[PDB]
């Protein structure tokens, strides 16, 4: 009764806005579009899917202002029951082009409507939105490819990761290639959640039947370990803050679950860190982030001095009850003095250096039977 | 290794862009394609593997997408990779 007369009035208003130019009737067309969006939010059951097709056909001409399309995109996110699942190609070549050109136009109303449409497409379903995800892959990659000169490019990169919750067979062409690029340029708290989400998605893909679509990301887990450690192998460069942010995110990803490094990637990551620590003094400073995960006391001494290192190790405790801790610190200081004597005995008396290098014989057998490595962590 | 790719790109680009080369460009590139079968052995050869050895074998597939018709979009990604590694 009333809905059949309200849908025909909205269709007549859309036809009058399409027949208009509309230079001087832009505000009236925007008010009519807002009234039609309010009538669609009040009732979205009359009379068929032809009104949604007419609104999708009229949405390409309403993006001229482009403030008139921001109110029409809100109506498509509220009446999206089965229109996106039936006719997805009618707006895939327009919504992605409006979302990709929103960064070049510099409109907040066009940027909020594309994000709202992406959220409404991600919250409804994921298997039926494969064509909309494939059509909007360029708009999702342009935010990660142009984040240097744009300030709003880092906002869409965080929202595109929430849409790929499953990420089984959505795109599989540029999903893992752009996920490791934004994490190496963002902050620590901004890349700690994304690397953990990518590791959880890789573990969910390995646990499911789609194990072949995530088995080739180990090199993607290697370059993030190579941008701070193996980056100074050929030429030394800094990028010191970027290396410190890449080492902390990698340490958080290794201490979160550790289901990817064990056991074919942790032995290659420990050998690369050992080769970087034995190469020069610039690449050997990344071990403190390796020490801050389980035995964290790297800020005790700022490389000054050898006599103050024992005082820093003694002040590293609380120290309310440090009876055994004082003897452990004295044993660690004596071991450091023996290592200093072995370093000063270069290079005709290197038996003590070989004794310090082979000092993990009984410690490897004691930790495999009793699981007690307090003295090894102190050394 | 990385010294010869400079003139290897500077010849193979500028012949195709200026002097209308079709089959001689593959003749210029084929000593460079007949080099990476020995494999890395040392630390510098491993640094070349972790620094550039991901797109050199793959770009030949783009050449395999060029030999059937001669499209533009099936080759300009290889030009993007070449122009990216040239500055690096």
């Amino acid at each position: 009764c009333e809905l059949a007369l309200q849908n025909p009035e909205v269709v007549a208003l859309r036809g009058g806005l399409n027949t208009i130019l509309k230079n001087v009737i832009d505000c009236q067309l925007s008010r009519i579009n807002e009234a039609l969006i309010t009538t669609i939010l009040h009732l979205l059951n009359h009379p068929k899917t032809r009104q949604y097709v007419r609104a999708d056909v009229e949405l390409e001409r309403i993006l001229a202002p482009y403030t008139d399309f921001h109110y029409r995109h809100s109506p498509d996110t509220a009446e999206g029951q089965l229109k996106e699942d039936r006719e997805a190609r009618f707006l895939a070549s327009k919504m992605g082009i409006i979302a990709t050109f929103r960064s070049w136009a510099g409109i907040i109303n066009l940027c909020k409507p594309g994000n709202s449409g992406i959220q409404s497409l991600i919250g409804v379903l994921c298997i039926p939105n494969m064509e909309i995800r494939r059509g909007l892959l360029e708009v999702l990659y342009d935010i990660f490819r142009l984040p240097l000169p744009v300030v709003t490019e880092e906002f869409i990169e965080a929202l595109l990761s929430v849409d790929p919750g499953r990420f089984q067979d959505s795109w599989r062409l540029s999903d893992g290639f752009v996920a490791a690029e934004a994490k190496t340029i963002l902050p620590h708290r901004a890349r700690s959640r994304p690397d953990l989400m990518d590791n959880y998605l890789a573990l969910i893909l390995s646990a499911f039947i789609r194990n072949g679509l995530l088995e080739g990301l180990v090199e993607v887990i290697t370059n993030s370990d190579d941008h701070i450690s193996v980056r100074a192998t050929i030429l030394l460069g800094e990028l010191l803050h970027m290396a410190n942010t890449i080492l902390p995110h990698s340490h958080s990803h290794h201490l979160h679950c550790l289901p990817t490094l064990m056991n074919m990637a942790a032995s290659f990551d420990i050998p690369k860190e050992k080769r970087l620590r034995a190469s020069a003094a610039l690449n050997c400073l990344k071990r403190f982030h390796e020490m801050k995960k389980r035995g964290p006391k790297p800020y005790s001494l700022h490389l000054d001095h050898i006599i103050q290192k024992a005082i820093a190790t003694h002040q590293k405790r609380d120290q309310y009850l440090r009876v055994q801790k004082d003897i452990f610190i004295l044993k660690d200081t004596e071991e450091a003095l023996l290592i200093n004597l072995r370093d000063s005995q270069v290079l005709q008396h290197k038996e003590n250096l070989e004794w310090n290098w082979n000092l993990i014989g009984t410690i490897l057998k004691w930790p495999n039977v009793n699981l007690r490595n307090y003295k090894d962590e102190q050394l | 290794w990385h010294e010869m790719w400079h003139e290897g790109l500077e010849e193979a680009s500028r012949l195709y862009f200026g002097e209308r080369n079709v089959k001689g460009m593959f003749e210029v590139l084929e000593p460079l394609h007949a080099m990476m079968e020995r494999g890395p052995q040392t630390l510098k050869e491993t640094s070349f593997n972790q620094a550039y050895g991901r797109d050199l074998m793959e770009a030949q597939e783009w050449c395999r997408k060029y030999m059937k018709s001669g499209n533009v979009k099936d080759l300009t990604q290889a030009w993007d990779l070449y122009y990216h590694v040239f500055r690096r």
